[PDB]
């Protein structure tokens, strides 16, 4: 039985990855040999070594039955090792935790306060959809006990069961009633967390849990007044976790009612000015209070104080403070949108910040703050940011710009120009999913087609490696070939479109190696539709379709065969099915 | 609730791991590798907050070994940092001048302390002395 | 080394 | 056309770098480690990397990967040959290939690197010749490098003239799981340790099938070597004309010729193994080894590697002859036999446990490899005829040669 | 530290000077920017001991671009060292002069280079030949003005075969960067002279000597025959690159040789043993050998026709070698070794490499498509692999079956029943689409085609564009062939892809299908369910112009990547 | 002695081939 320290030293002595793997296998061989003999004396050392090997990146499937055997043991060290193994290498998808239900039930009634607590912690950490069903009765029994060290564990187990089984929340309503007077900070925090979880799970308990709002307000006031305490008082803040839980409960309570919001208005006002934000705990408490005020129907003064606090925090040089302020502003976008326009300069400056999280938050705030009047002004800023954006943020910026144009576009011509510019500059950053949206938007608009067709023709002749831009150009050509070239049945004056460049471009795109089989299909569809839409270049695409009917792609080959058959046998009926598709929202 | 907590060293080695979400072993390893690459590929002025897979990944390492967490977008961000600082202080008080060497050898003690402090991604004891006394009593049981 | 150093140095 | 040959470490630290053309900045080595990590983690790892317009083509040594930067369309084969020559030179100068000598022998290492290659074009690669111009403990360069004979240093005097030969055989058999052998090739290896006085011109003569046919003696046992790879000292023109093996042996051990011909004879060792692996219950290894080699020859240190289960534990071996040990690091049963007389038959009955819980992922079926090495056995039947040792001064040489038969790529495909 | 090092280097004791030089070298090698002390080490430059001189020269070369201004204090030292009686000192000085990346320093080094050009010492001659090429690469105009081309040309016609090879390599490098104007090509006499010194060249000089013939173009068969006869002995060289260079030279010379004469047959016969020997090289060289074989395979496939056993992938073979082995086998795949290829592919399907498994499946499909005599064997192997119950193997087999059906579907009706129930729950887009296409095109031997398509129509609007198009095509084909059991299915598909389908191409296809159905269902049989022409398979053979150009570029980066030399250099 | 086969003396040339 090698000790854990000896095994750790041996592992640290290995330098090469192959040498480390060989040492791990050598240790696992001895571990498996010991396990196969049903060893019970040095089982703790073997279990620790197996856990270390699993955490180091080695398989531990064979060490599954040993953990189950050690869990039902009587030694405290063996029970702890088994619980640790079940928590680490045991999961819902393991399928070996089903037998652990009997062991948990046996240990759930143990007189020792450590074995029962360890079993409850393991059950909470590895709660399964079936273990909680057969363990709900035992969990509720411990929730009504007066054990302060066990009350928090029971609350955590109940919360885990409710999260795993939302339909089991009905059995916890009569158990948590009259439990807001706990003197211990941990018990009160657990009760607050359980109440918040119950409120967030279903709204039926909101009315029942809304009567305790005065009690929660009184508890918060007492905690604020008792600012000195050896326990839970860190950096001058007493019960920061309890204060955060209380603020979250207040924000989640009364968000759509005036009585609940009015009851906690005094507490929010007192905490909004009587809190020290010099430390990180104070800043977090202030952010939680601001979020709760923004999420509840508070007074105008509370909103003004929250706006002032957010403005003060936005100027803080701390990256965490700036990120918290940006998150609060994004959350408070729809609520108090008029007051959010005062930080437009700060939002613009945050885009140039050297923080990836800060830059993302600033971009999200700018996207959410785009209105029907600042869209035209913000378009230039968005284009500049997209031009000088990170490689991983160019696609997100383009998607946000497209969404903003589709939502609050000042005009179709301006929106069309912005979309074309984004497509030409996005390149390989525009998602293929936005192509159907752009096609639908183009089909919906029936007033600007000649200018859009000309722009697409100009932008498609230069480059064709942009799959989304290429697909958009092909769709535009297939939809408006009759408007892209006017009076091009025969030879005419030299214009931008001559009725032959489009066919050559389509053929090059179809035969170009930079085709993913989606743009090629769009080009083939456009060529097929151009037979009836365009009559100047007739009897020329039929040869290409016949030649393209033997393509390697099965779908492409079938499409080419169908096109050739339609061109060679249904020439009169070719125009009978080339009508424009309907336009819908 | 904390989706996962991972204690990874500056060299990339992970000294602690505690995930509250039932995920596949290969998926968990891939997620841990991605988190290490993102954190290891981040500067000192990144705000210690990362939105990876819609998860508030907060990184705050007080030494060569860094710390990570997986917080959902439903709670405050400073609360996670305060909880991490409190856990570090409690571990230091329980151990006494906690360094990297003791973390590898005493990983079981750290896991037991984490279990006794945070269960299921949520907090279990807001105080810093009651948890230490409970851990000492549990250890003294034999 | 850098590992023997305390996590918080308190 | 390498731009800068550098030596890295296992942690990404460049142990030593020596630019030859300077067309590539020295800071590009930083991206080599992340690029290698990405290639290995995505299965795109290759000996030739590419950092934009600069390619990092290098191989991995015992402890470090010798990455040589290049920018133009340089000869990758030339770079690989230069790397192999540098590795051989380092092995000759330093008995070990590790970071312990890189940080301790930099004074001579830098001189060797500077002298070996100039402007990306290597000029001197003979370790024995190079040891007379660069030493770690400087006179004019020896005339051997400037002279045509760059593999035989003049002025060498010895009390005796003894040359030790080593006809090493490599029995490589690629037996499929169906019981048929696909790749069964034997590669000859004539390694000689020439230690004489002066610069003798060896006149090698063996019982080649082509030579016997040309001379008219194509009726006895003649070796039909498909490929013969002569050394640098061997004159290619002499072998091309009338199969005349005329070359100047060097001072020390070197490979003169390397025969390589296909083998159509029965295997020396025939292994009949069975796998009675129960579904998560037990496993049986009915392995029987039949020695098809001649009874007069003994296979010293026979090591038939039998791949046992990776998760198997509590194994029991019921064999007949030879020590059977299971190595957890290798995860296989090592059928170790000290002396295996020709025609011997060893029967083994393995029995090992297996966990009830199935493994998460498959581990594959490693092939069974035999490590038989029977000395004084020439499977190909090629026998040395004569060795014309001619010296200007005139002396009586005492050449010696030994034939060693071992198993090369002699792996047996598992079922 | 720095002050102490400077004080030690500014001392008059050689014992402390050597220690300071070693410490400075270690600091630079240890990763310390010691360029700030370059002027301090400049004073301690002219030393009698050769050990410190080499370190100083190396530091100056490594600290030349960083402080070009501080390097102006070394021209006199280089000039003094360029006349040392010891050839080693002169060679080191010449190498250091050419390694100094100083624009204002190479101008004053023209005289020492001219003096050392005619050096009697072969090492000095090689050093001067290297320095001339380095100066030309650094400054082509200065080299042209110095008139070193004439000296380089006469260098090949002088004694010292190593020096001749070095001069030839320098001339090739200069002409490689040159615009082909005033080429250094030589007549047959120069080629014969080089061949005479080719047998006396070393391992490194052999490559330089053989690279010269790579640019020359023979004009007569007698000259080509002589060149082939002289390069024949090079096939028995221990150096892998020398053998590869000889093979490339022989391949280049074969473009002018006549296949009617027996020389071509002898060359073809003598090249296979060289390839077999090269195939047993190091794993790093295995990829290079495979690339060279693939490049020469598309040109002369009649040489390695019988070389199939040596192409078997080994158990310990590298992944980069295992992948190339499959490509080599596919290129050499033929009906003679069809059974061996199938057996090798069957064994390769039991490995654990997902990429390796996909490569093996692709190789098996390519072999089945290329040779129609083993189509039944390939189909049986694919069916066995599908029955193997492997997700990646199942997807690969589905893709292979879909590819084979479009190629040889005349006798593919015997596998539709087996593939009807083959675990269709796989969500791979490349496998589900292939299965849908096979069902739609082969909706005759399966009586439950409509029932099978019902499960795939649950999420057709959100499955994928290609998957949705394949499902729509299969539904249309089923309606055209059997409209009694698919009358409502066609209407449901049209409603889902025309009303709830926002895909532009998919919406257009749905509208076209609806219009065709509402116009003439009878004509849809001859329009949609028509006999498509023979599918032109994508030929793996490269273009002859690229192959001819790639023939000369043998052993370089452009051959391993199979890309033109101007399409990969920067 | 020596493992792998004892060393044997080698001839000078093919005396039977002249």
């Amino acid at each position: 039985p090698i000790r854990l320290r000896e095994l750790i030293r041996t592992i640290r002595t290995a330098r090469t990855q192959a040498e480390e793997r060989e040492m791990i296998q050598k240790e696992c061989a001895a571990i498996r040999s010991s396990f196969r003999e049903e060893d019970n004396t040095y089982r703790c050392r073997n279990v620790a070594k197996l856990l270390y090997m699993h955490m180091l990146g080695y398989p531990a499937h064979f060490g599954q039955l040993e953990c189950l055997k050690l869990i039902a043991s009587q030694k405290f060290t063996d029970k702890r090792i088994g619980y640790l193994g079940a928590m680490l290498l045991l999961d819902e998808r393991q399928d070996v935790h089903l037998l652990m239900t009997n062991c948990i039930k046996n240990d759930l009634n143990h007189s020792t306060q450590f074995v029962q607590g360890l079993a409850l912690c393991t059950l909470g950490c590895m709660g399964s959809s079936e273990m909680c069903r057969d363990l709900a009765g035992e969990v509720e029994k411990l929730l009504k006990t007066s054990n302060s060290y066990l009350r928090k564990k029971a609350a955590l187990c109940a919360v885990h069961v409710i999260r795993k089984v939302p339909e089991l929340m009905e059995m916890f309503l009569p158990a948590t009633k009259n439990l807001l007077n706990e003197k211990n900070h941990g018990v009160l925090h657990t009760s607050v967390v359980l109440l918040t979880e119950m409120c967030e799970r279903s709204p039926d308990m909101l009315a029942h849990f809304r009567k305790l709002v005065p009690q929660l307000v009184r508890i918060l006031k007492n905690l604020i007044m008792s600012g000195y305490s050896p326990e839970h008082d860190v950096s001058g803040i007493s019960d920061p976790f309890l204060q955060v839980r209380i603020l979250r409960l207040l924000r989640i309570l009364g968000r759509n009612d005036d009585d609940s919001s009015e009851a906690m208005n005094d507490i929010l006002a007192q905490v909004a000015t009587n809190t020290e934000t010099s430390k990180n705990v104070g800043n977090a408490i202030l952010y939680e209070t601001v979020l709760t005020i923004m999420d509840i129907k508070s007074e105008s003064g509370l909103r003004v104080l929250a706006i002032n606090i957010l403005g003060r925090f936005l100027l803080n040089n701390d990256k965490n403070i700036r990120y918290v302020a940006l998150t609060s502003l994004l959350k408070t976008v729809q609520t108090d949108h008029n007051a959010v326009q005062r930080h437009r300069s700060t939002i613009v400056d945050c885009l140039k910040d050297l923080d990836v999280s800060i830059k993302r938050r600033a971009m999200e705030l700018s996207f959410a703050l785009v209105n029907g009047n600042n869209i035209r002004g913000m378009m230039k800023e968005l284009l500049y940011f997209l031009d000088s954006c990170e490689p991983e943020f160019k696609a997100d910026c383009a998607s946000g710009i497209f969404l903003a144009a589709e939502k609050y576009a000042p005009s179709k011509r301006w929106h069309i120009d912005t979309i074309m510019r984004v497509l030409t500059t996005a390149g390989s950053y525009v998602r293929d999913d936005a192509v159907p949206n752009l096609i639908q938007l183009i089909t919906n608009s029936v007033e600007m087609h000649a200018y859009t067709v000309q722009r697409l023709y100009k932008a498609i002749l230069g480059d064709y490696s942009q799959q989304p831009l290429v697909q958009v150009a092909a769709w535009c050509i297939g939809e408006y070939g009759d408007l892209l070239v006017s009076g091009q049945c025969e030879e005419e004056e030299p214009i931008q479109v001559t009725e032959d460049e489009v066919l050559d471009i389509l053929e090059s795109v179809l035969i170009s190696n930079m085709s993913t089989s989606v743009t090629r299909g769009y080009a083939l569809t456009a060529i097929m539709k151009l037979s009836t839409r365009f009559t100047c270049t007739v009897n020329r695409i039929k040869k290409v379709v016949s030649i393209y009917g033997s393509s390697i792609d099965v779908e492409l080959q079938q499409r080419a065969v169908e096109y050739n058959a339609l061109f060679k046998k249904y020439d009169h009926m070719r125009s009978a099915l080339l009508e424009r598709m309907p336009v819908m929202e | 609730m904390i989706h996962f907590i991972l204690l990874f060293s500056r060299q990339g080695k992970l000294r602690l791991q505690k995930w509250y979400i039932t995920l596949p072993d290969k998926e968990r390893k891939k997620i841990t590798r991605e988190i290490v690459q993102i954190i290891l590929s981040r500067g000192h002025r990144t705000s210690s907050f990362v939105d990876w897979k819609e998860l508030k990944l907060v990184y705050k390492r007080y030494a060569s070994l860094y710390f990570c967490c997986a917080i959902e977008n439903q709670d405050n961000e400073l609360l996670t940092l305060e909880i991490v600082h409190r856990y570090v202080e409690l571990l230091d008080k329980y151990f006494g001048n906690v360094c990297e060497l003791d973390i590898i050898f005493n990983f079981e003690k750290a896991y037991f302390i984490l279990d006794e402090f945070i269960i299921g991604g949520e907090i279990q004891e807001t105080s810093k002395k009651i948890a230490v006394k409970a851990i000492e009593d549990s250890d003294m049981l034999q | 080394k850098g590992e023997n150093t305390s996590l918080l140095h308190p | 056309s390498a731009s800068a040959v550098y030596v890295l470490d296992l942690k990404g630290k460049v142990l030593i770098c020596r630019n030859y053309r300077g067309d590539v900045d020295m800071s590009e080595v930083e991206h080599f480690m992340p690029i290698l990590m990405e290639k290995e983690e995505e299965g795109m790892l290759s000996p030739i990397l590419a950092h934009g317009g600069v390619r990092f083509m290098w191989i991995k040594h015992n402890n470090l990967y010798l990455v040589a930067t290049s920018k133009k369309n340089a000869c990758v084969s030339l770079v690989f040959s230069f790397l192999y020559k540098v590795v051989q030179v380092f092995s000759e100068y330093f008995k070990e290939l590790e970071e312990e000598s890189i940080r301790d022998n930099f004074v001579i290492i830098y001189e060797l690197l500077d002298e070996l290659m100039d402007f990306g074009y290597p000029q001197t690669t003979d370790s024995k010749i190079l040891q007379e111009y660069i030493t770690q403990e400087a006179p004019r360069p020896p005339a051997t490098v400037t002279n045509a004979v760059s593999w035989r240093s003049e002025g060498i005097k010895y009390r005796k003239n003894e040359v030790f030969l080593d006809v090493i055989e490599a029995v490589n058999l690629l037996v499929s799981a169906n019981g048929n052998v696909l790749r069964s090739e034997i590669v000859g290896s004539i390694k000689m340790r020439v230690f004489l006085s002066g610069m003798p011109e060896l006149r090698l003569g063996l019982n080649d099938k082509v030579l016997f046919d040309n001379t008219g003696r194509g009726k006895s046992k003649s070796v039909e070597l498909e490929d013969v790879k002569f050394h640098q000292c061997v004159r290619l023109s002499r072998f091309e004309n009338d199969r005349t093996i005329s070359f100047i042996p060097p001072d020390g051990e070197f490979e003169l010729m390397s025969y390589r011909l296909n083998t159509h004879v029965k295997p020396l060792i025939w292994i009949e193994s069975v796998i009675e692996k129960h579904s998560h219950s037990r496993i049986e290894y009915m392995v029987k080894a039949k020695s098809q080699f001649k009874r007069r020859s003994t296979a010293n240190n026979v090591e038939i590697h039998i791949p046992v289960p990776n998760d198997a534990d509590s194994p029991k071996f019921k064999t007949t002859v030879g020590s059977v040990k299971w190595v957890p690091e290798n995860s296989e049963i090592v059928w170790s036999v000290k002396s295996f007389p020709g025609g011997k038959e060893y029967l083994m009955r393995a029995h090992f446990g297996l966990p009830s819980v199935e493994a998460e992922d498959k581990e594959g079926k490693p092939p069974i490899s035999v490590k038989f090495e029977i000395p004084y056995f020439t499977t190909s039947g090629i026998q040395v005829r004569y060795l014309k040792i001619i010296e200007k001064s005139g002396y009586q040489a005492l050449p010696w040669v030994r034939y060693i038969t071992q198993n090369g790529d002699y792996q047996l495909r598992t079922q | 530290e720095i002050f102490e090092l400077k004080a030690e280097l500014n001392s008059d004791k050689k014992e402390k000077k050597k220690e300071a030089v070693k410490k400075v070298i270690a600091s630079m090698t240890v990763g310390k920017d010691v360029s700030a002390l370059f002027p301090d080490v400049v004073n301690c430059m002219q030393t009698d001991n050769l050990e410190l001189k080499k370190l100083v020269y190396l530091y100056l070369m490594n600290y030349a671009k960083s402080q070009p201004d501080m390097a102006i204090m070394a021209v006199n030292t280089f000039v003094k060292d360029c006349e040392d009686p010891n050839p080693l000192i002169r060679a080191l000085a010449v190498r250091t002069m050419g390694c100094i990346r100083v624009d204002k320093i190479t101008e004053y080094l023209c005289e020492p280079l001219r003096k050392c050009l005619k050096d009697e010492d072969p090492y000095v001659r090689k050093t001067a030949a290297v320095c001339v090429a380095k100066l030309h690469d650094i400054n082509a105009q200065l080299v042209e003005d110095q008139g070193f081309l004439d000296t380089l040309k006469d260098l090949i016609s002088d004694s010292n075969p190593m020096v001749v090879a070095n001069a030839v390599a320098a001339l090739s490098e200069i002409a490689e960067s040159h615009p082909s104007s005033n080429l250094l090509d030589l007549n047959p006499q120069s080629i014969n002279k080089l061949l005479t010194a080719l047998n006396e060249c070393t391992e490194w000089g052999q490559i330089f000597i053989l690279d010269c013939l790579a640019n020359y173009m023979p004009k007569d068969d007698r000259e080509a025959q002589s060149i082939c006869e002289r390069v024949t002995p090079r096939l028995s060289h221990a150096n892998s690159a020398v053998v590869l260079s000889a093979v490339k030279v022989l391949m280049k010379f074969m473009e002018m040789l006549s296949k009617d004469l027996d020389y071509y047959g002898t060359l073809l016969k003598k090249l296979a043993p060289p390839l077999v020997t090269l195939l047993s090289a190091e794993p790093e060289l295995q990829y290079v050998a495979l690339r060279n074989i693939n490049l020469i395979v598309q040109k002369r496939p009649e040489i390695l026709k019988h070389e199939m056993k040596v192409f078997f992938v080994k158990y310990n073979d590298p992944i980069y070698v295992k992948l190339e082995k499959l490509d080599i086998m596919i290129r050499l795949a033929s009906q003679a070794n069809i059974a061996q290829v199938l057996a090798e592919l069957r064994e390769y399907a039991t490995e654990v490499d997902v990429d390796f498994v996909r490569k093996a499946v692709r190789a098996i499909g390519r072999c089945a498509i290329k040779v129609e005599q083993s189509a039944e064997r390939c189909v049986s192997t694919l069916l066995d692999l599908i029955q193997t119950k492997v997700n990646y193997v199942v997807q690969e087999a589905i893709v292979v079956i879909k590819d084979i059906f479009r190629k040889y579907p005349n006798k593919y009706e015997s596998v539709i029943a087996t593939l009807c129930e083959n675990l269709d729950s796989l969500d791979e887009p490349e496998a589900r689409a292939a299965m849908i296409w096979i069902v739609g095109e082969y909706a005759e031997r399966i009586d439950n085609a409509d029932e099978l398509l019902e499960s795939f129509l649950e999420g057709f609007h959100d499955k994928s564009t290609q998957v949705q198009l394949q499902l729509l095509t299969a539904i249309v084909k089923l309606f055209l062939k059997k409209p009694t059991e698919t009358q409502e299915l066609v209407q449901q598909v049209l409603s889902l892809a025309t009303q709830d389908s926002d895909n532009p191409d998919l919406r257009d296809r749905g509208y076209i299908y609806w219009r065709l159905l509402s116009t003439d269902p009878v004509a849809a049989k001859e329009v949609v369910l028509a006999e498509k022409p023979l599918i032109s398979e994508e030929t793996d053979l490269i273009e002859p112009t690229l192959l001819d150009e790639l023939i000369c570029y043998i052993g370089t980066l452009a051959s391993v990547y199979h890309k033109p030399p101007s399409a990969f250099v920067e | 002695d020596r493992k792998g086969g004892s060393y044997s003396q080698a001839a000078g040339s093919d005396s039977a081939q002249s």
